[PDB]
């Protein structure tokens, strides 16, 4: 009766969706072709597959996502690829040329072809649902057609659907390590487009998940494939709530409502535990005690920030496995005892707690070994202002001698939205300064 | 017959009522299926006062089940006993109410009122005489905490001389599931207070602190929890639907326990309770139940009650037992703790003796008193409620649906006169 | 300080009244009361048409 | 107290040693009944555990399985009786017929 | 009806009961599950003084066994008629004490008593008449000498009235087993004397001379010393559990032995102890009775009682005899050795009679005596004690858990004291 | 009416006083702007003791602020309660002495004690009836024991017969602030021993281990220290004020504890002192209050009185409580204690018990006993002062002003007097 609706836009939306729906397809059993195998299949009210997935009236089960881009070789590549005959022909929807990492011509140009029939295709899978939640969006920030459809998708959405809730994996660039290097311009510019327009916004810088799969999976060399797995887990680890028996479940509407304190500050950075591979599985007994202290642990945070330079303010922490309430409840009594990881004082209770009783599942192929007991954490703190800190300092460097702009005034965009967008940022760092102080 | 009807609202109000039906129906003889394998008669003479009847000779609770989303629901049609349970009597929502005490008393609430009081208004109105309702819900919830105190008043303003019992549970600092839980729990409290005949407090904290030492069972888990409190509830009504010694009904019980009417707080207790491995080793007799039976470790409640003093206290007995021990045992211990209770109530000790034990027992009891003690429940809950508010945190949602700041600072004032009121009768001397 | 003498002799003059009489559900059942056995009489003293 | 050692030496039989005793003592008797209870008890199940005392320590305790009407019958745990296979999909949601409805009335 | 509840801590404690529980389940018949299985009805006429009664009918013991590791009770948990004990007595800690005094005495006794205190309330709360307390510990050792005595201070304080006992085992310079012994041994002994009613010094060099010479068994082990003093303690309190001629409870042995407040220091032993060979070739009569018993090789303690003179003794006959006999024997023997008797005090000899011997004997004697020759016992322990704290050794390890050398120094004076005013009367004449 | 006047010398002093001015405060109901805020009648019946009748009905205390800096001044003056003090009594030098003993006595003190002489006579005559004067102050620093000692000595001689009290922080050597302590203590001694009527000795060094074990607070400031002396300080005059059923003013107990006009230092200790978290449970009875006052750990002067023999002893007992109980536990522990309390004074304790308690306290006790164990603290003095004066360091700035070598000699000469005078006593017997 619960649905939710995935929006994947930009390369790193797509290439996260092809990972996350891998996983999908995979923990429900579906095979790549469409349809489920068991053969042993039978109605009446078995159906825990439609919050994702949905009846074709005759065999396979099709998707409820549609995926989104201006440049056509990685849809191509999926329409070529072993998943070809999952997706509906029509719900991948493509561009003829790439906005070429300018946030201009995604947003004002070329976007404006394509952002109708996106509506259109939303609209058309929205009337399917009958309980719809919400909407996911996975995009990449540092990137053309990524920020400025996703800006325009955004707003347009905002005034279509109104109180439906929306919730961002989006992508920001690494504080030091990139690919592009106008990255700080679209970066900032949709860092206003989101500010104003989305419900939850989660960190997922890249130099992080890096190191993630570095120091624990012992890889020398990941790749795109293994950060993209590991957004899944954590994916799945959210969203498990909805369609698996658990002691005690969450919804959409139940995270945002013990996670944001205030309507402006929603951005908030994520966790999970225990990473592992198949030879240290081995040798640990992996406790709950255990795995909450290391999701706690700094070099664990899926962003590239350090939360001992700030207060929190919330913690939604999700279990799946075989935990149990008393050690759970144990747990955060140790680590409201420990001294390191401290709250603001306006804060008595922080802790929201969902337990689930389906195990993770393992993709044949990847890198996590197969465990019995899991942790998802997605918490809120004041020291996320330094990735807003970082980009306003690189954007001042190059706005200073006016690089580049030559390509986003030519386009349309005024001069001034710069200016804009650095106050309305500006005004943004200072709410999260006032917010952390005592009374 | 002074029958009573069942409502419960809630995850928690409905897995309570999912284990109480079955505690019930052991006791009176009834198989999942609805059909009676008792074995004596006194079982069945007085079954209507919970079981109405159907054709086939099966009898069907007078249960009413609420909750504003249909997850929780599909678990209790599947568990065991699940099938005594009406189709009609089941009335759910398709939204929830996300933890949210607006949401679930102003906007789903009101417009799921209607089709929930419809039933109850049926199902009152049928029996012959009705004696009263009882309700499980939770106070740290939204649709248990919201449209659970809005049936209340409603319940309240149409059937004005009936008893209203309410087994709440409040969230406690120690064992906390929620961030928001201190404003949808002093919000209740306030609400509790208008309309309820009697309240009796549960934790979770208290329920967990028992497993770990008195039953010693190294992996207690919420199915242990539930049975203690419907262990209890059935308990405080035992002499009802039995003969005894002498009787007592839910009535008999407020007058004897609310020397004022707006101190209608309990605390309540269950013995005897013996690990697996030290049964063998306890001999069970009447002055160690009552040994047991005011311990300060074995109430389900976290507030201490040698912190304070007794204003009123009942015991209920259960099996076959003499008076003349009852009747001194209860003189016993009030003499030697004189310092416990207060000094302007002589005689503050109510007794009552059902002839009929709980299935598989020889002898038990059921405690219920009126404390002092409670009131440091409110002080830590409106302690963390203030220090939200002074920042006015997670009030942009409680904004949403038409509630002012005038509600929430009202809820402060009313919380604290009843604390205020505690105490002042605690520090009085003749 | 002696007009704060008078005020505060004045504000310390008042203060034993408690006369407790909580009344919010109790008193909405004996306003039932009262009026079933009252109106019961006025139902059967009227006046046929 | 002491090492129960029992062979054909008499210097080291205990019971050979500990016979100066007024009466015959409750101790040696009773550990070798325990012995011979615990290999009986053994063969039932089938352990060989490589030696007759790592099983002895648990064969000999009095614990019934059930209450013993001094306490609520609750057992001893609903965790105590539940299996655990891992297969994907298996704690989906069921849907039972209370909630399962199709035609959406329309009035009121 | 004048029962009795144990106490037992430490290693050699708990040993010593649990042998003593075996050799009582023995006598009174009761088999390790708990079932009464005896022949004559005498042995359930008292039953109540050392055994409570539980559901199905079987026996527990009133026991208690306390310690700060639980490497001891797990091997008692596990050792025959081990399951006699009720697991809620079983209190313990889990670091140890590690042989010193502070440990088990300042920071890990105390918070750990708490516990074992409220379990004794609660046992001698229960008990109708109660008549006293007996403990078996041991002074050399460090859980032992120091939270036994704690609670030997809580006890007494908080019983002011009923008579108390210690089977204490003080270390002797010829079996040494710890070199930090003569320390808490001091200390022990300085707090013991203000509080215990009644002290039963022993010695493990004693026992083993003992079992070297009268036993004459090559190879003994800590059996046989746990159960002679077993049958010693057993031995003890016949006339309160069986019918006899002079019944004397625990206080007429107190009357009849202590003369001044100060003196009660006793040393006990046994009769009749014969060798495997001559079993069948020995008769037993009274005089053998009372030469052995009076026979100096007999006794449990190092000290030689021929070193000083008797104040008082009692011996407790047990068994069918005649009355002359045995009181024509005590007046022999206290002629015949009239220098080695006080001469002030006339007929310092006391002789009671129960009408039960032990199980599978004939007659048995146990002898109790107030004798002036326990100073050359404590002067032994002092000798080592100044000239190992003189150099202040092994002191730091005492001084770094709270406590000062002021208390060493006073507790040393005190046994100086002691041993002076017990022994003025070896040469004091009327 | 026979009223006393206070004068406080040195940052130490105005710290105590500071705080000693808020607790007498509090105690009879006087709030920062001097108006009346009790609630009894009995709260203005002696409250001349300490306080003058200004226009407008406001009280105002007895007290003169000295020192060499006004940086303490400014400081008080700024603080809470520090409106209550006259201006004009507030005298200070606008030099300092730099921990100069010589420098607070000879050259700035000289010209300064002009204006010091003036008020205090103005304030003796003032009164109608005048008893004594009370002075804290320090002997470690210059300014406080310097021209400390001095005042003293000169007003003495105007008044001859009048009682004279001074409480006295000697310095500690385990926990020193100043390199020159020895020497400035000992000139200080010598200049006190022969002008003071009464002297109490206060060890900074005790005031942190009762604050480290029995009250169990982690973090203690300047602030809590001058909490506990100020308790005590506050008990000693406790009936002076208030009725009670032995009222015993300062000059009852001058004269019951000197045997002797060169024996004045005393010991003084508190109790109850309970910790932060403490349980409400029972209530301090005389027996458990005794208990810990005697205790030597309780006491506030490193001197431990168990290294010598009590001369005399004084109680104060605050509260409704029998003369009975509180008279025979004395006798109880002057006989179990006998060792520790000199045997040619009989029955050497005396008691006081005032019907008054302290602010929300139902029973507590002050101790002031003198003992033979003070003359560590001198001899561990001489012995530092000693070694640092045949050096001759930090002596020529000592003889660079006025005087020479004589007057050490002399001041050494007769502190060894003291202690070879004091130890006789100790060694004495009857
Ligand atoms: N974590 C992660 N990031 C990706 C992945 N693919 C692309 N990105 C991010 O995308 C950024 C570059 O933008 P692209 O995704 O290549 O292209 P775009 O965002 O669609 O914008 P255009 O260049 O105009 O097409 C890089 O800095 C990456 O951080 C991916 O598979 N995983
Ligand atoms: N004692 C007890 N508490 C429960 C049970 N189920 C849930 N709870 C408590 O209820 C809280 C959540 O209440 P919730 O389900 O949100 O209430 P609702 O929103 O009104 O349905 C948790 O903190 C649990 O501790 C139960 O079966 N027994
Ligand atoms: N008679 C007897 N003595 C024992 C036994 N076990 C230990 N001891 C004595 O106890 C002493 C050691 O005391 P210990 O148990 O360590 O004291 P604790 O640490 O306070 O428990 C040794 O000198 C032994 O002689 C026993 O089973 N029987
Ligand atoms: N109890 C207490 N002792 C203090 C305080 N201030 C200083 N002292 C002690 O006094 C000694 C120094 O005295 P000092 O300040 O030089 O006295 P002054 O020369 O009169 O100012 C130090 O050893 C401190 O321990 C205080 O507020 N309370
Ligand atoms: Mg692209």
């Amino acid at each position: 009766m619960r649905e939710v609706i995935s929006i994947h836009v930009g390369q790193g939306g797509i290439q996260v969706g092809n990972a996350c729906w891998e996983l999908f397809c995979l923990e429900h059993g579906i095979q790549p072709d469409g349809q489920m195998p068991s053969d042993r299949t039978i109605g009446g009210g078995d159906d825990a597959f439609n919050t994702f997935f949905s009846e074709t009236g005759a065999g396979k089960h099709v998707p409820r996502a549609v995926f989104l881009d201006l440049e056509p070789t990685v849809i191509d590549e999926v329409r070529t690829g072993t998943y070809r005959q999952l997706f509906h022909p029509e719900q991948l929807i493509s561009g003829k040329e790439d906005a070429a990492n300018n946030f201009a011509r995604g947003h004002y140009t070329i976007g404006k072809e394509i952002v109708d029939l996106c509506l259109d295709r939303i609209r058309k899978l929205a009337d399917n649902c009958t309980g719809l939640q919400g909407f996911l969006v996975f995009n990449s920030v540092g990137g053309g057609t990524g920020s400025g459809l996703g800006s325009l998708l955004l707003e347009r959405l905002s005034v279509d659907y109104g109180k439906k809730s929306k919730l961002g994996f989006t992508i920001y660039p690494s504080p030091q390590v990139s690919t592009a290097v106008v990255e700080p311009y679209n970066s900032i510019l949709s860092t206003h487009s989101l500010l104003e327009h989305t419900d939850v916004a989660v960190m997922l810088d890249n130099e992080a998940i890096y190191d993630i799969c570095r120091r624990n999976l012992d890889i020398e060399r990941p790749t795109y494939t293994n950060l993209n797995r590991l957004i899944a887990q954590v994916i799945s680890s959210l969203t498990a709530s909805l369609r698996f028996d658990g002691a005690l479940n969450v919804d959409i509407t139940e995270f945002q409502t013990n996670l944001v304190p205030y309507p402006r500050i929603h951005f908030m950075l994520s966790s999970y535990a225990p990473i592992i591979s198949a030879e240290k599985a081995y040798h640990e007994q992996l406790s709950v005690a255990e795995i909450t202290n290391s999701a706690f642990e700094p070099a664990n945070m899926m962003a590239k920030c350090d939360p001992r330079h700030g207060k929190y303010m919330a913690c939604s922490m999700m279990y799946r496995g075989d935990v149990v309430p008393k050690d759970v409840n144990a747990s955060i009594a140790t680590i409201k005892t420990k001294r390191t990881i401290q709250f603001v004082d306006w804060c008595p209770t922080g802790f929201k707690v969902g337990i689930n009783y389906q195990p993770p599942t393992v993709v044949p192929g990847g890198d996590l070994a197969k465990v019995m007991r899991a942790v998802c954490m997605i918490s809120n703190s004041t020291a996320i202002a330094e990735v807003f800190s970082r980009l306003d300092h690189k954007f001042d460097l190059m706005y200073a001698k006016r690089a580049f702009v030559h390509w986003y005034v030519g386009e349309g965009m005024e001069e001034g939205e710069f200016s804009e967008a650095r106050e309305d940022l500006a005004a943004l760092e200072k709410d999260y300064e006032e917010v952390g102080i005592e009374t | 017959m002074r029958e009573i009807v069942h409502i419960q609202g809630g995850q928690c109000g409905n897995q309570i009522g999912a284990k109480f039906w079955e505690v019930i129906s052991d006791e009176h003889g009834i198989d999942p299926t609805g059909t009676y394998h008792g074995d004596s008669d006194l079982q069945l003479e007085r079954i209507n006062v919970y079981y109405n009847e159907a054709t086939g000779g099966r009898y069907v609770p007078r249960a009413i089940l609420m909750d504003l989303e249909p997850g929780t629901m599909d678990s209790v049609r599947a568990g065991p006993f699940g099938q005594l349970f009406r189709p009609d009597n089941f009335v759910f929502g398709q939204t929830g109410a996300g933890n949210n005490w607006a949401k679930g008393h102003y906007t789903e609430g009101a417009e799921l009122i209607d089709s929930v009081l419809d039933v109850v208004r049926k199902e009152a109105e049928g029996c012959d005489c009705l004696q009263g309702f009882q309700i499980t819900h939770s106070l740290g919830g939204g649709t248990g905490s919201g449209m659970g105190t809005l049936l209340i008043s409603k319940v309240r303003e149409e059937y004005p001389d009936r008893i209203m019992e309410t087994f709440s549970v409040v969230p406690s600092p120690k064992v906390s599931d929620t961030v928001v839980e201190p404003y949808n729990a002093t919000l209740s409290v306030h609400q509790l207070v208008e309309n309820a005949d009697e309240c009796m407090v549960i934790d979770n904290e208290a329920l967990y602190d028992i497993c770990f030492r008195t039953l010693k069972l190294t992996t207690p888990t919420y199915g242990d929890l539930n049975h203690l409190v419907s262990a209890a509830m059935s308990g405080v009504t035992c002499c009802l639907r039995f003969p005894g010694q002498l009787n007592s009904d839910l009535r008999k019980l407020a007058v004897n326990l609310i020397p004022f009417p707006r101190l209608h707080f309990f605390m309540i207790g269950f013995a005897p309770l013996t690990s697996r491995g030290s049964q063998q080793y306890r001999a069970l007799t009447v002055p160690e139940l009552t040994q047991q039976m005011f311990d300060a470790k074995n109430m389900m409640c976290a507030a201490d009650p040698r912190h304070g003093r007794y204003l009123t206290a009942s015991a209920l007995f259960r099996g076959r037992m003499s008076t003349k021990e009852v009747d001194e045992q209860m003189l016993n211990v009030q003499n030697k703790n004189s310092s416990y209770f207060v000094e302007w109530i002589p005689n503050n000790i109510k007794s009552s003796i059902c002839d009929i034990p709980p299935k598989g027992l020889k002898m038990a009891v059921t405690f219920v008193g009126n404390s002092t003690a409670i009131q440091e429940m409110f002080k830590r809950v409106a302690e963390q409620f203030t220090a939200m508010f002074r920042r006015k945190a997670f009030l942009h949602w409680y904004t949403g649906e038409g509630m002012d700041e005038m509600e929430f600072t009202e809820a402060e004032s009313n919380m604290n006169d009843l604390v205020s009121e505690y105490q002042q009768y605690q520090d009085a001397t003749a | 300080i002696e007009q704060d003498y008078m005020y505060r002799s004045q504000q310390d003059s008042f203060k034993p009244r408690l006369l407790p009489k909580g009344n919010k559900a109790s008193d909405l059942s004996y306003t039932y009361t009262k009026q079933k056995l009252s109106q019961i009489q006025q139902n059967n003293n009227k006046e046929l048409f | 107290a002491e090492k129960y050692k029992n062979e054909q030496e008499p210097k080291d039989n205990t019971s050979i040693q500990r016979s100066w005793l007024p009466y015959k003592d409750k101790a040696l008797q009773v550990a070798e009944n325990n012995l011979i209870k615990n290999q009986t008890l053994n063969q039932t199940k089938g352990f060989t555990p490589f030696n007759p005392l790592i099983t002895y320590k648990n064969n000999m305790s009095q614990v019934q399985q059930h209450d013993i009407a001094t306490s609520l019958p609750i057992g001893s745990g609903e965790h105590s009786d539940q299996k655990r296979t891992n297969q994907p999909g298996e704690f989906r949601h069921v849907r039972t017929d209370v909630t399962l409805i199709r035609n959406k009335p329309v009035t009121k």
